[PDB]
């Protein structure tokens, strides 16, 4: 079953608004909120009771990467994620994009901060997947759509080594 | 034909206002808020005033809409409406006190109901985007950069 | 560019002179068919602040300036008289109607005029200090003309109500 | 039905004439305020060179279709929303029946004032005019 | 342009307002400016104040019959007056239409040569008041009275009449100031 | 009744509907996040989850009152029945069914079956024996309701995550507001 866009929308900027209070940088409000992301990221694996039971079971970093893309956000914020990039500049970094996050919208044009709480929820997944990440987002590529932000995935080499041993 | 739609304060203050098409400015920011506060005092006077006199349609427009049926109004008792021979201003007071105005440079009793849908469509848009913003102080002016977006495109559609 | 809207209601009784005491500052005429306004333009933190007055006033329309007047309001700057006495006995009998128009958070002030001509006065200084203080409601006071202090009341409503504001 | 009441406001900002279907002098203070605001708020609020006046203002029950003088005298006058503007009957009532009776029998001048300089405030319906109050009565007979 | 102000001036003339032979008022003004030489024992100049003083208190009488008519609003300058005033006001009244010139910089004022005059054109000034009457004063007062009841302060007076064998007719309706209208009731 | 189809109508309208598991785990982690904030103080948590509920409540009738213009009901019976049946539709796929009315006509129960806001019954023995979870949607109610001019007193009872059975919270419409937009005879 589902609920209310808007209650969701109404639960999280009182969510956000509670943590503006609290926080002086906004450094702390960034962090501090995506660990509010983590707590959920981690749960959503724990919910395992298109049919990859990767259950533990190694799986290569795309195809959770891919997964996670296009079938998290259609089962999260509703809505096939946009793009999923492997980065052509460092080997552990990676990219995810997105049009409008179902979540951070209402929310204006420059805070970018307030989008880092989709973001953690992407790194909790990971670091329970069992390959931890980084994911920082940003809000630019801005082409054709005001909010369109990209999450940075930097991943710790511990993947990177897992993974070169066995392509 | 809208050239300026405005959102004063549920207490009687000037928290939103866009004059846009035009683009001719003779109002200063000061003034338009004591506007907006006098069309509150004159909106309250006319209540008082009433005579010893002791259910909307909805024509699908203004930009599937937000709402197709007959809604409510609420407002049985205020200045509804201003018209003159250059425009003909439109009072769509919400329950919750709101009061979003919106004037038309064009002059003229369909015409109110149009007003009626077009600004129970803004104030919808007012509890999007004026409403979930985790940085809006409420009875506080809007600076808003996604208000202006969703209402410059709905006035663009009416005209 | 303004962010922040302040509705400050100089509330009192008709024969004191409460309309010139706005005009020094008010920035930049004076229609009372409701409510005359003056908009103030003071710069509080990069935030630019519109403190909105209204100067209300009432005989008749008592009625009407009291119910939809009132509550939005983060300042009350009532004043009395200290020429005519009927006028302070009066702010007993009007603060009540703050009690039930605008919710018990309205930080309120009292005011200080006709405070040139003590050549022929009334109440003293005094009498009022008790009455507010009693009322957890301060009072400083100023000159019918030159009475700068009465601005920085102001300021300082708006100062307050900024850090209401967090 | 119909109209509901008919106001005449002088040039001093004053209250001429009344209509139903001392107390009443002060509602008539506060419509004259109505008028006032918002006749001002059309005066600035508006683009051009001929300079808007209020021609009709309406409510959720009532409505003042308003016609004001260049000499200064608004004719108020609210209906019961039904008809369409009175613009011309408002009119048509200052031209045939105001000038005639009014001012133009230089025997007995016009309300203006008391030369008192209390003129907006002071001054009391001095206009009674046995025909104007007649014929005016008559003329506005069913609507 | 629906009614452009010659147009309008001339519509209603013609097809609506109502009249009286010329003669009839002629003869009455007649007696009032003959009346009055009697009166001041020929001191032609205190009967022009009077005619002056006759045409202001009609002016404020007939100002609100003009606009109850015309329905024309307030104009601010002298100018759209200067014209409303010549193709409406003349027109309307006197079946005549002066015109405006000798403006001067400011717009100060403008005269208003009247070159028929329905008035009194046709007298032949008895060899005393020739050099101190303005037979049509009253017609020059009613100006004052009028601009005045719509706020236009002003100030209107002859510097020719043809009767005085001038060479034309020159009312000159000068500005001084636009008054304003206010109501006190709160902290005055 | 009438009010009654709306809601469901309403649901197929232009702000879509999103996974409840999202949501129901953005709650649970404010919630948990809370205890740790307040050293396990369960019953601060209420009290900070309530003044949350209601600054959203406040913000929330807009949406609803926007969402679906509607009479300013007459007493209680209009607004309770409307605002189980319709609100709650709308803005969570549930419609509690009001019960447990009382003689002065101030209050009645909103028992309910279906609480998505913690489908999940992680009640931990120490804060079970004390404290409400789903506080927040108190807050919501007199946020909403204190907004409309009905100044009423919302609370829990029974909660399924706690001890036994059906969960209600009731709602005590105490007194009503005089300052409420100029409206006629209102």
């Amino acid at each position: 079953q589902e609920a209310s866009l808007s209650a969701m929308a109404f639960l999280f900027q009182e969510m956000i608004s509670q943590l503006h209070r609290t926080c002086k940088t906004a450094g702390d409000f960034e962090t501090k909120l995506s660990d509010y992301g983590h707590n959920i990221g981690i749960r959503l694996l724990e919910l395992l009771n298109y049919i990859t039971k990767m259950r533990r079971r190694d799986l290569k970093i795309l195809d959770i990467l891919q997964f996670i893309h296009g079938t998290l956000w259609s089962y999260l914020f509703n809505h096939v994620s946009d793009d999923l990039v492997k980065s052509s500049e460092r080997d552990n970094e990676y990219m995810i994009v997105d049009n409008f996050p179902t979540l951070t919208q209402f929310i204006p044009g420059e805070n970018v901060s307030c989008e880092y709480f989709v973001c953690g929820i992407i790194k909790g997944f990971l670091f329970n997947a069992g390959f931890p990440c980084g994911v920082t987002a940003h809000r630019m590529p801005q082409g054709g759509h005001s909010q369109r932000t990209v999450y940075l995935i930097q991943f710790d080499r511990q993947v990177l080594d897992r993974e070169g041993l066995r392509f | 034909a809208i050239e300026t739609i405005l959102v004063i304060n549920k207490s009687g203050g000037l928290i939103y206002q866009r004059n846009f098409t035009n683009d001719e400015q003779k109002l200063n920011s000061n003034e338009y808020l004591i506007l907006a506060s006098t069309l509150h005092g004159v909106f309250a006077i006319a209540s008082q005033l009433t005579p010893k006199a002791l259910i909307p349609y909805i024509p699908y427009v203004g930009m599937d809409d937000f709402f197709k049926e007959p809604f409510t109004n609420w407002n049985k008792s205020g200045l509804r409406q201003l018209c003159t021979d250059q425009f003909t201003m439109f009072i769509y007071q919400t329950l919750t006190g709101l009061k979003f105005v919106a004037i038309s440079s064009s002059v003229m009793n369909l015409a109110i109901q149009i007003a009626d849908n077009f600004l129970r469509k803004v104030y919808c848009l007012y509890s999007d985007y004026v409403m979930k913003d985790p940085s809006y102080s409420m009875e506080m002016p809007i600076r808003s950069n996604l208000f202006d977006e969703k209402v410059k495109k709905m006035v663009e559609n009416l005209q | 560019e303004y962010d922040y809207l302040f509705k400050l209601l100089l509330i009192g009784n008709s024969g004191v002179g409460k309309s010139c005491l706005l005009l020094r500052f008010s920035d930049d005429y004076i229609s009372t068919i409701g409510v005359d306004f003056k908009i103030k333009t003071v710069e509080l933190d990069g935030k630019t602040v519109k403190l909105q007055i209204w100067d209300t006033a009432g005989q008749e329309r008592f009625r009407t300036i009291t119910s939809s007047y009132y509550r939005g309001s983060h300042g009350i700057i009532i004043v009395y008289d200290v020429t005519d006495q009927e006028s302070f006995n009066g702010v007993k009998m009007w603060l009540q109607e703050i009690d039930r128009y605008a919710t018990s958070t309205v930080l309120k002030l009292l005011v200080g005029n006709k405070c040139d001509l003590k050549d022929k006065r009334v109440v003293e200084y005094d009498v009022a200090k008790e009455f507010a203080d009693a009322n957890k409601m301060p009072f400083l006071e100023t000159s019918a003309l030159d009475s700068t202090n009465v601005e920085d009341a102001f300021l300082t409503m708006a100062r307050q109500i900024k850090e209401s504001m967090s | 039905m119909g109209i509901y009441s008919f106001w005449i406001f002088d040039r001093h900002c004053n209250c001429i004439f009344d209509r139903e279907w001392k107390q009443n002098e002060e509602d008539a203070k506060l419509l004259y305020g109505m008028i006032f605001s918002l006749r001002s708020i059309t005066q600035k609020l508006s683009k051009g060179s001929v300079k808007n006046d209020i021609r009709s203002i309406s409510t959720g029950k009532y409505r003042v279709h308003t016609y004001c003088t260049a000499s200064g005298l608004w004719f108020v006058l609210l209906s019961d929303f039904k008809q369409q503007s009175y613009t011309q009957v408002l009119q048509y009532i200052y031209s045939h029946i105001y000038v005639k009776y009014v001012s133009n029998n230089l025997l007995s001048p016009y309300d203006f004032a008391e030369n008192e300089n209390e003129m907006r405030g002071q001054g009391t319906r001095k206009i009674t005019n046995r025909n104007f109050i007649s014929v005016l009565e008559s003329f506005l007979a069913p609507m | 342009q629906s009614r452009s102000l010659k147009a309008m001036g001339e519509e209603i003339w013609k097809n609506k307002t109502e009249k009286i032979n010329t003669e009839l008022f002629t003869l009455t003004y007649g007696s009032i400016v003959a009346q009055l030489c009697q009166d001041y024992e020929r001191d032609f100049n205190k009967v022009n104040d009077h005619l002056y003083s006759m045409g202001y208190n009609i002016g404020c009488r007939l100002i609100e019959d003009f606009l109850a008519r015309t329905a024309l609003p307030r104009c601010e300058n002298l100018v759209k007056t200067s014209e409303v005033l010549s193709k409406c006001a003349f027109k309307i009244f006197l079946n005549i239409t002066p015109n405006i010139t000798n403006w001067s910089h400011n717009k100060d004022t403008f005269s208003l040569i009247l070159d028929e005059n329905p008035l009194a054109d046709f007298v032949e000034l008895p060899m005393d008041a020739m050099k101190s009457l303005w037979y049509s004063n009253i017609l020059c007062g009613v100006l004052k009275g009028s601009l005045e009841m719509v706020q236009l302060d002003c100030d209107v007076w002859f510097v020719s009449d043809i009767l005085r064998g001038d060479s034309q007719t020159e009312i000159k309706v000068k500005l001084n100031r636009i008054l304003k209208d206010e109501i006190p009731i709160g902290e005055d």
